[PDB]
């Protein structure tokens, strides 16, 4: 992930953790309770 | 279960860009309904006669 500077980690998907999501989508899933 | 589609993990590097050389022209369809069959049903007709 160069990409000269700026820091999508927060968006794109966090491998390092199940189903995939990135830190801001699980938020919103944990965040809305069915 | 479904494919969403292929996989297309493109060249991203930090200098190099892709850039087309020729093109087409492409016609595509697209389908709007705008507008119904103007029916009326009189009340007193239909529950009664």
């Amino acid at each position: 992930k160069d990409f000269g500077g700026f820091n999508f980690s927060q968006i794109l998907p966090d491998p390092s953790k199940p189903s995939k999501r990135s830190p801001i989508e699980d938020l919103l899933f944990n965040k809305v309770t069915l | 279960t479904m494919s969403l589609g292929a996989e297309n993990s493109v060249a991203y590097s930090n200098n190099s860009i892709a850039i087309p050389t020729n093109f087409t022209i492409s016609v595509t369809t697209e389908i709007l309904p705008v507008s119904m069959t103007k029916t009326s049903v009189d009340c007193t007709m239909y529950i009664c006669g």
